[PDB]
C-alpha cells in the first residue's frame, strides 16, 4: 500500500461528463461555521453537484442541480454586498450567477433539504474563460471578482455591480489568471510566454507593473497567501514549475520531466518553505517542499483539479477530480507491505491435467529426434509455359515463382494467391525467351511455390514449399545451320546400337550430318558415323558442345524407348578433356583477380576523394576567405577517376558473369563425360553435380573455385585417398579466394585418375 | 544586412555540408557492397553539391570581405573622431562612441562625434 | 460549450486532437480568427513534441566525418574518448551495459566507416543508426517577416516549424527576424537560435547564443543546452564546471546532478557517478535513472539484495515493464528470494513487446535453470532465446558450453564460432573456442582466438595463461 492514494469517499460523477479546473471547489458553502468542507463540482453540462461526504452513500450528495448552460468556473466567497457569509459563484460562458446554498433540516437525517437561491446574476457581453476573486485593493469583508473573457479582457465586477473592463494588452489566447493581495496585482501568463503582473489601480484607471519571460505557457497559477511571512507566486508551466518573488524574478524553479495537469501549494510545515502538490498526466501526485520531492503516490485517475481540505473530522484529505467524473477523497498509503508469495492452501497445483499436457509435449519432444501438386506444361509452340497447382486443404499465403537461367528471361516471375479454398485448382501462364548472346547452361526451369498450412499450434500455419521442374524446347535458343567439317574441339560418343538417322531425333532441324546455330552465333556440328555405331559432336568452343551433346543423349534414350529397345549405352571411350576445360577455369579466375584488383584501386580512389572532400568541408566551415582552387581541381580529377573505375568494375562484373555461364556448361559436359566414362550411377552423378556445380554466380565472399575445391578436397580425402600425410598436406579445404588455380586443377586431374583406378564415390 | 546575409549563407552551407557527409557515408556503403549504379549516383550528387557549395563559398567570402571593410570603416571613423581632440576628451569620445554603437544609438554617436 | 472555449480547454487537458479538429472546423467556418489558427498549431506541434535536451542523436557522418575536438591525444581522464567483463556484460569492448537507456547513450564510437556499416545498427546507439542526424500551413508561402513582428504568433509558429515540420532553416530564419524585432533582449529567442545552430552542426555559434542567454536569465534549460554543446565539442570538464556553476545558481536541481552523473559515468568513473546519483536520490527518490543505475551497480558488485530493494522501489512507484520485471526476477533469484523469481519472469515474458526482449527473458530464464541444476531446461531456454532472436551471441555461447558438456564438440565449435562472429567484443566465445581448440591441438586457431579474447577483455587471467602456453609452443 506504500506510495498509493488510499481511497476514501469516492464516486464517479455522471454519464460521459466533462469537467475542468475551476469546477472543483472545496469550502464551507453551507456556512455551518463549524470548519468542515463541502465538495462543490460544476460541469460542462450544468450539473452543479454539492456533496458532504460522511464515510458511498446517498446522504453525501447535498444537491445535484442542473442549470441549462455549462459551468466553466465555481468559487466560494463573500460575493454579496451586505452579509459576510460565503456564497457560491458560478461562471458560464455568458453568465455570472451568485447563489446561496441554504440547507434546512428535517426530523430525520434523510429529510433535510438544501436549496440554491439565486442571489444575483450578471449578463456577460463577452464569452468568459475563467475568473478570480479577492479583496481588490484593500477593501475588507468583500470578495469581488474579475472575469477574463476568452478574447483577452478583464471584466471586473464588484459584487452585484459590473465595475469595469480593461483589454489586456497583447494577448491572443487566454491564460491562467491569479490575484495577489500582498501586491494588489493581477497576474497573467500571456501567449508570448510572458508572466505579466498589473497593478489593480492602474487597471481601474485605464500599464504593466512587471513581466518575466518564462520559457513556456502556464496551465495554472496559484498566488498562495496562507503564509504572510513572504508572498510568492507559484506558476505551473506546461513543462516547468516556478515560484516567483513579489518583485518579479525567480525565487526558484524546477524542470519537471513529466507533463503536469494540476498543482496546489497547501500549507507549509517548515520555516520559510512551502509544501506544494503537483499531479501528472501519468496520474501521480508529487509532494514537493520547495523543489525537493517529499513524497510521490499513484492516483487512480489523471487529476484535473486537486484540493486539500478537512472533511468529516480529518484534516488534510486530498480531493481530486478528473474530466471524466472520477471524484475522490483520499489519503496517502504508508504501509510497506512485505514481498512474499501468498501462503494459500486452497489454491494448489492441479498436477493431473498439467502432467497429462506435459507428457504430451515431452512425447512430441522425444519424437522429433527419431499436399499441393505443382505441374508445369511446356507448349510445343518465346514459348508459353503453364503451371497448374492444386491443393487438398484450405491453403493460405501461396506464392509461385519461376527461375529459368541467367540468359533466358520470363515475362512473368511471381504470382501471389492469398487464399485458395480446398480441392481447388489455380493455373498461371508465362512465357520464356532468350535474351542475350551466349547459350544458357541448361534449358531446364524451376517453379517453386510456398504456402502456409493452418494448424492448431499456430493459426498462421507452418510454412511449406514444393517445387516442380520443366524442360524448355531446344528450338527456343537454336536453329539449323550449315554443318562445318573440321572444328577445333570434338568429342565422340559411342553407342551399342545401330547408328540412328539424325533427321529422326531432330525433325525441326532440317540431312544425316546436321548443323546448329544458336541465337548469339555459336555453331555446332553433329556427325552420325556410318561405319561405327558412334556419333561425333564438334565446335570451335568447348562449351557449346554441352547443349547438343545433352540433347543427342536425351533424344536417343527417348527414341529407343519409344521404339521398344531396352539395351542402350553411351560408353564414350577415350579420355576426359581436362585441357580445354582448364582454359575456362583459368579465364574465370583471371577475371576474378582483375575484379579484386579494380576493387582495391577503387578503395584507394574513394579514400582519397573522402580526404579531399573533408578538406573542402573544413574550408567551408571557416568564416574567413581562403584560396582553394587547387583543392577542387584535385577533387574533380579524383572524381573522374572514381567514375572510370566504377565503370571498369561494372564491365568486369559482366565479363565475369558471362565467363561463369560458359564455365557452367563446360562443367556440365565434363561431369557427363566422367559419368559415361566410368559408368557412374545416378547417385554418383548427383554427388558430382553437387560438388562441381555449386552456385549461380560469383559473389565478393564466395566464388566458384573455392567451393568446388573444398568439395573435391573433401571427397578425395574421405573417399579415395588413404595416406594421411597427403590428406593433411595437399588435400586441404579452405573458403577464401585462392592465389592461383593450381590446386583446383591438380585435384580435378587427381579425381579423374583415381576414379579411373577403381575408386568410387561415397558421402560419409 | 551584411550580418544577416552571412548568417543565412552559413546556415545554408552547414546544411549542404551535412548532406555531403551523409553522401560520403552512403557512397562508402554502396561501394562496400559493389553496387556501382548507386555508388555512381552518390558521386554525381556529391559533385553537384560541391559545385553549389563552391558558389556559396564565393558569395559568402565576397560579402565577408565587404563586412570587414565596413567594420574597419566604423572603427577608423571612431578613431578619427577621437584623434581630433587632445587629451582626456580622446578616450571619452572613444568610449562614448563605442557605447553609442553597442546600443545602436547612431544619432547619439554622431552627436558625440560632432560636439561631445 | 462554445468552439474556441472548448478547444482551449481540450488543449489545456492534453487532448491535442479534439482541439485540433474543432480548430479545423472553426477555421473553415470563420476565415478570420488567428487564435484558433495558432491553437491548432500548438496542438499539432505538441502531439509530436519531444524534449530537445534528450534528442541528442549522432549519425555515422557525425561520428567519423565531423571533427570538432581540439586535442587529439588528450590526457586520460579529460575526454570522453567498475565491474569487470567477467561479471558485468558489455555492449562493446568497453562501456559495460548500463541501467538506463536514454536516446543519447553512445557506449563507444565506431572507428572507420567500414567498421560502422558492418556492425549491428543498434550497437553504438539506442535506436537504429543512420548516416546523419494534408498539411496545415505551407512554409514557403507565409512570410516570416510578417509573423516575426508579433511575438504571440511568432513563438508558437516557430515551435511548430522547428518541432513539427523539422525545418531548421525556416525556423532559424524566423528566429533571426524575431530576435531582430525584439532588439536582442529576451533569452528565449537566443536559446532557440542556439538550438537551430546546434542542429545545423555549428557548435560554437550555438555555444555563443547559450552563453548570451545565460547572462540574461539563468535557467535550467540553458545550462543543459550549454553542457550538451560542451560535450559535443568533447570537453567533459568544461561541462562539469558549467553544471557545478548551475547547481550554484539552482542549489538542488536534479537535472544538473543527473547530467554530472552521466558525464562521470561516460568518463567511466563510477565512484563519482554513483555519488551524484545518490544526491539525486536524496532529492527525488523516484528517479528512474538514478535508481536503475545504482540498482544495476549493486546487483553486479555482489549485492543482489540491495539491487532488489531498488528495483522493488521502481515497482512500487508504478513502473510496469518487461525490463523491470526481468531485473526483479534476476535480483530475486540471486538474492535467494526463490518465492518471487519465476512469477516475475513470467510477468516479464507477458510484458515483452519485441523479439529481443523475449530473447533476453528466455536467456535469463536459462540462467535460472543453469543455477537450479537442470541442463535440459537450460538447453531449451537458450535455444528459445535463439529462436526469438537469431543474433543472440550469448545464447550461442551458453548453448555451446552445455553442448560441450554433453560431448558434442563439433556443435559447440560451430556455435562458438557463430557467437564470436556475432559479437567480437565478447571475450567468452573467444576464450571458449580457444580452450576447446587447444584441447584438441589446432594451436593456430587456438592462438587466433586467444588473441581476440585478450583484445576484448585484456586483464583476463586465463587468457594470459593460454597465450603464454601457445607462444611457448610456437617457440
Amino acid at each position: 500500500s506504500l506510495f498509493k492514494a488510499r481511497d476514501w469517499w469516492s464516486t464517479v460523477l455522471g454519464d460521459k461528463e466533462e469537467f475542468d479546473q475551476g469546477c472543483l471547489c472545496l469550502a464551507d458553502v453551507d456556512n455551518t461555521g463549524n470548519g468542515q468542507d463541502k465538495i462543490i463540482v460544476g460541469s460542462f453540462m450544468g450539473y452543479l453537484r454539492i456533496f458532504n461526504p460522511h464515510p458511498a452513500q446517498a446522504e453525501d450528495l447535498l444537491l445535484e442541480v442542473h442549470l441549462r448552460d455549462p459551468i466553466l468556473q465555481v468559487e466560494v466567497g463573500k460575493f454579496v454586498s451586505g452579509t459576510e457569509m460565503l456564497h457560491l459563484a458560478v461562471l458560464h460562458s455568458r453568465k455570472l450567477c451568485v447563489y446561496s446554498v441554504s440547507g434546512t433540516l428535517g426530523n430525520v437525517e434523510h429529510g433535510n433539504q438544501y436549496q440554491i437561491k439565486l442571489m444575483y446574476e450578471h449578463n456577460l457581453q463577452r464569452t468568459a474563460c475563467n475568473m478570480t476573486y479577492g479583496s481588490f485593493g484593500g477593501v475588507k469583508g468583500r470578495d469581488l471578482i474579475c472575469i477574463q473573457s476568452v478574447d483577452g479582457m478583464l471584466m471586473v465586477f464588484e459584487q452585484e455591480s459590473y465595475a469595469f473592463g480593461r483589454f489586456l494588452p497583447g494577448s491572443l489566447l487566454p491564460g491562467p489568471l491569479a490575484y495577489s493581495s500582498r501586491t494588489d496585482s493581477f497576474i497573467t501568463v500571456s501567449s508570448c510566454h510572458q508572466v505579466e503582473s498589473y497593478k489593480y489601480q492602474v487597471l481601474a484607471f485605464a500599464v504593466v507593473d512587471w513581466t518575466l519571460n518564462i520559457g513556456e505557457q502556464a496551465i495554472d497559477i496559484c498566488i498562495v497567501s496562507f503564509i504572510q511571512s513572504a508572498s510568492s507566486v507559484f506558476v505551473l508551466g506546461e513543462r516547468n514549475f516556478f515560484c516567483l518573488k513579489d518583485n518579479g524574478q525567480i525565487q526558484f524553479m524546477k524542470k519537471l520531466d513529466y507533463s503536469p495537469s494540476c498543482f496546489l501549494p497547501y500549507c507549509s510545515v517548515s520555516e520559510g518553505t512551502i509544501n506544494t502538490l503537483i499531479g501528472n498526466h501519468n496520474n501521480m501526485l508529487h509532494i514537493y517542499q520547495d523543489v525537493t520531492l517529499k513524497w510521490a503516490t499513484q492516483l487512480p485517475h489523471v487529476p484535473v483539479a486537486v484540493r486539500v481540505g478537512c472533511l468529516h473530522d480529518l484534516k488534510g484529505v486530498i480531493v481530486t477530480l478528473s474530466d471524466d467524473g472520477h471524484l475522490q477523497c483520499s489519503y496517502l498509503g504508508t504501509d510497506p507491505s512485505l514481498f512474499q508469495a501468498p501462503k494459500v492452501e486452497s489454491r494448489e497445483l492441479n498436477y493431473d491435467e498439467l502432467d497429462m499436457e506435459l507428457k504430451e509435449l515431452q512425447k512430441v519432444i522425444k519424437n522429433v529426434n527419431k499436399d499441393l501438386k505443382v505441374s508445369a506444361m511446356v507448349s510445343p509452340n518465346s514459348v508459353t509455359v503453364k503451371v497448374t497447382l492444386k491443393n487438398r486443404v484450405a491453403l493460405q499465403k501461396i506464392k509461385l515463382s519461376i527461375y529459368v537461367q541467367p540468359p533466358l528471361v520470363l515475362t512473368g516471375d511471381q504470382f501471389t494467391f492469398e487464399f485458395m479454398a480446398p480441392e481447388m485448382t489455380r493455373t498461371v501462364g508465362f512465357s520464356v525467351y532468350l535474351k542475350g548472346s551466349y547459350s544458357p547452361p541448361e534449358l531446364e526451369g524451376n517453379a517453386v511455390v510456398s504456402y502456409s498450412r493452418p494448424t492448431e499450434r499456430n493459426p498462421d500455419g507452418i510454412p511449406r514449399v514444393s517445387q516442380c521442374k520443366f524442360r524448355l524446347p531446344l528450338k527456343l535458343v537454336c536453329l539449323p545451320g550449315q554443318p562445318s567439317k573440321t572444328a577445333s574441339h570434338k568429342l565422340t560418343i559411342d553407342t551399342n546400337k545401330s547408328p540412328v538417322s539424325l533427321l529422326s531425333l531432330f525433325p525441326g532441324f532440317a540431312v544425316n550430318v546436321m548443323g546448329f546455330r544458336f541465337l548469339g552465333g555459336s555453331q555446332v556440328t553433329l556427325l552420325a558415323s556410318k561405319t561405327s555405331q558412334r556419333y561425333r559432336i564438334q565446335s570451335e568452343q568447348f562449351e557449346d558442345l554441352w547443349l547438343i551433346t545433352n540433347e543427342l543423349i536425351i533424344r536417343l534414350q527417348e527414341y529407343f524407348e519409344k521404339q521398344g529397345i531396352k539395351d542402350f549405352t553411351c560408353s564414350f571411350s577415350g579420355s576426359v578433356p581436362l585441357e580445354e576445360y582448364f582454359e575456362l577455369i583459368d579465364h574465370h579466375f583471371e577475371l576474378r583477380i582483375n575484379g579484386e584488383k579494380l576493387e582495391e584501386l577503387l578503395s584507394e580512389r574513394a579514400v582519397q576523394f573522402r580526404a579531399i572532400q573533408r578538406r573542402l568541408l573544413t574550408r567551408f566551415k571557416d568564416k574567413t576567405p581562403a584560396p582553394l582552387q587547387h583543392l577542387d581541381t584535385l577533387l574533380d580529377g579524383t572524381y573522374k577517376q572514381v567514375i572510370a573505375l566504377a565503370d571498369a568494375v561494372e564491365e568486369n562484373q559482366d565479363n565475369l558473369f558471362q565467363s561463369f555461364t560458359r564455365l557452367k556448361s563446360a562443367t556440365h559436359l565434363v561431369i557427363l563425360l566422367i559419368g559415361l566414362w566410368q559408368k557412374l550411377s545416378a547417385d554418383q552423378i548427383a554427388i558430382l553435380e553437387a560438388a562441381f556445380l555449386p552456385l549461380q554466380q560469383d559473389t565478393q565472399e564466395l566464388g566458384w573455385e573455392e567451393t568446388v575445391d573444398a568439395a573435391l578436397s573433401h571427397l578425395l580425402k574421405t573417399c579415395l585417398s588413404k595416406s594421411s600425410k597427403e590428406q593433411a598436406l595437399n588435400l586441404n579445404s579452405q573458403l577464401g579466394i585462392p592465389k592461383d588455380t593450381s590446386q583446383l586443377k591438380k585435384h580435378i586431374t587427381l579425381f579423374c585418375d583415381r576414379l579411373a583406378k577403381g575408386g568410387r564415390l561415397c558421402l560419409s | 544586412e551584411y550580418h544577416s546575409v552571412h548568417q543565412k549563407l552559413s546556415a545554408d552551407m552547414a546544411d549542404n555540408s551535412n548532406l555531403i557527409r551523409s553522401l560520403l557515408v552512403q557512397a562508402e556503403d554502396a561501394r562496400l557492397m559493389r553496387d556501382m549504379k548507386t555508388m555512381k549516383n552518390r558521386y554525381k550528387e556529391l559533385y553537384d553539391l560541391n559545385k553549389d557549395l563552391l558558389n556559396g563559398y564565393k558569395i559568402r567570402c565576397n560579402n565577408h570581405t565587404e563586412l570587414l571593410g565596413s567594420l574597419k570603416a566604423v572603427n577608423q571613423a571612431i578613431q578619427r573622431a577621437g584623434h581630433l581632440r587632445v587629451g582626456k576628451p580622446k578616450n571619452q569620445v572613444i568610449t562614448a562612441c563605442r557605447d553609442a554603437i553597442r546600443s545602436n544609438n547612431i544619432n547619439m554617436l554622431f552627436r558625440i562625434m560632432r560636439v561631445g | 460549450m462554445e468552439p474556441l472555449l472548448l478547444a482551449w480547454s481540450y488543449f489545456r487537458r492534453r487532448r491535442f486532437q479534439l482541439c485540433a479538429d474543432l480548430c479545423t472546423q472553426m477555421l473553415e467556418k470563420s476565415p478570420c480568427d488567428q487564435a484558433a489558427w495558432i491553437l491548432k498549431a500548438r496542438a499539432l506541434t505538441e502531439m509530436v513534441y519531444v524534449d530537445e535536451i534528450d534528442v541528442d542523436e549522432e549519425g555515422i557522418a557525425e561520428m567519423i566525418l565531423d571533427e570538432n575536438a581540439i586535442a587529439q591525444v588528450p590526457r586520460p581522464g579529460t575526454s570522453l574518448k567498475g565491474p569487470s567483463p567477467a561479471v558485468r556484460p558489455v555492449t562493446q569492448a568497453g562501456r559495460p551495459i548500463t541501467g538506463f537507456l536514454r536516446p543519447s547513450t553512445q557506449s563507444g564510437r565506431p572507428g572507420t566507416i567500414e567498421q560502422a556499416i558492418k556492425t549491428p545498427r543498434t550497437a553504438y546507439t539506442a535506436r537504429p543508426i543512420a548516416s546523419s542526424s494534408g498539411p496545415f500551413i505551407n512554409l514557403s508561402r507565409l512570410n516570416l517577416a510578417k509573423y516575426a513582428q508579433k511575438p504571440k504568433l511568432a513563438k508558437a509558429l516557430f515551435e511548430y516549424i522547428f518541432h513539427h515540420e523539422n525545418d531548421v532553416k525556416t525556423a532559424l530564419d524566423l528566429a533571426a527576424l524575431s530576435t531582430e524585432h525584439s532588439q536582442y533582449k529576451d533569452w528565449w529567442w537566443k536559446v532557440q537560435i542556439g538550438k537551430c545552430y546546434y542542429r545545423l552542426g555549428l557548435y560554437r555559434e550555438a555555444e555563443k547564443q547559450f552563453k548570451s542567454a545565460l547572462k540574461q536569465q539563468e535557467m535550467v534549460d540553458t545550462f543543459l543546452y550549454l553542457a550538451k554543446v560542451y560535450i559535443s565539442l568533447d570537453q567533459p570538464l568544461t561541462a562539469l564546471n558549467l553544471f557545478k556553476q548551475g547547481l550554484d545558481k539552482f542549489p538542488g536541481e536534479v537535472t544538473l546532478l543527473c547530467g554530472i552523473a552521466r558525464i562521470y559515468e561516460e568518463m567511466n568513473n563510477i565512484s563519482s557517478a554513483t555519488e551524484y546519483y545518490k544526491e539525486v536520490l536524496k532529492q527525488d527518490n523516484t528517479h528512474v535513472e538514478a535508481i536503475a543505475c545504482i540498482g544495476s551497480n549493486h546487483f553486479y558488485t555482489d549485492q543482489p539484495e540491495v539491487a532488489l530493494r531498488f528495483y522493488r522501489r521502481l515497482l512500487q512507484m508504478g513502473v510496469y515493464n518487461c525490463q523491470l520485471f526481468n531485473n526483479l526476477g534476476l535480483c530475486c533469484f540471486y538474492a535467494q528470494q526463490y518465492d518471487m523469481t519465476l512469477t516475475s519472469f513470467e510477468r516479464a515474458l507477458s510484458l515483452a513487446e519485441n523479439e529481443e526482449e523475449v530473447a533476453d527473458v528466455w536467456y535469463n530464464l536459462g540462467h535460472v535453470a543453469v543455477g537450479t541444476g537442470d541442463t535440459n531446461l537450460a538447453h531449451q531456454c537458450f535455444r528459445l532465446a535463439l529462436v526469438s532472436n537469431n543474433q543472440h551471441a550469448e545464447a550461442y555461447n551458453n548453448l555451446a558450453v552445455l553442448e560441450m558438456r554433453r560431448g558434442h564438440v563439433e556443435q559447440a565449435k560451430a556455435l562458438l564460432q557463430t557467437a564470436s562472429s556475432l559479437a567480437p567484443h565478447m571475450y567468452e566465445p573467444h576464450f571458449n573456442f580457444a580452450t576447446i581448440s587447444d584441447k584438441i591441438g589446432d594451436l593456430q586457431r587456438s592462438y587466433a582466438a586467444a588473441k581476440k579474447s585478450e583484445a576484448a577483455f585484456p586483464d583476463h587471467v586465463d587468457t594470459q595463461h593460454l597465450i603464454k602456453q601457445l607462444e611457448q609452443h610456437f617457440a
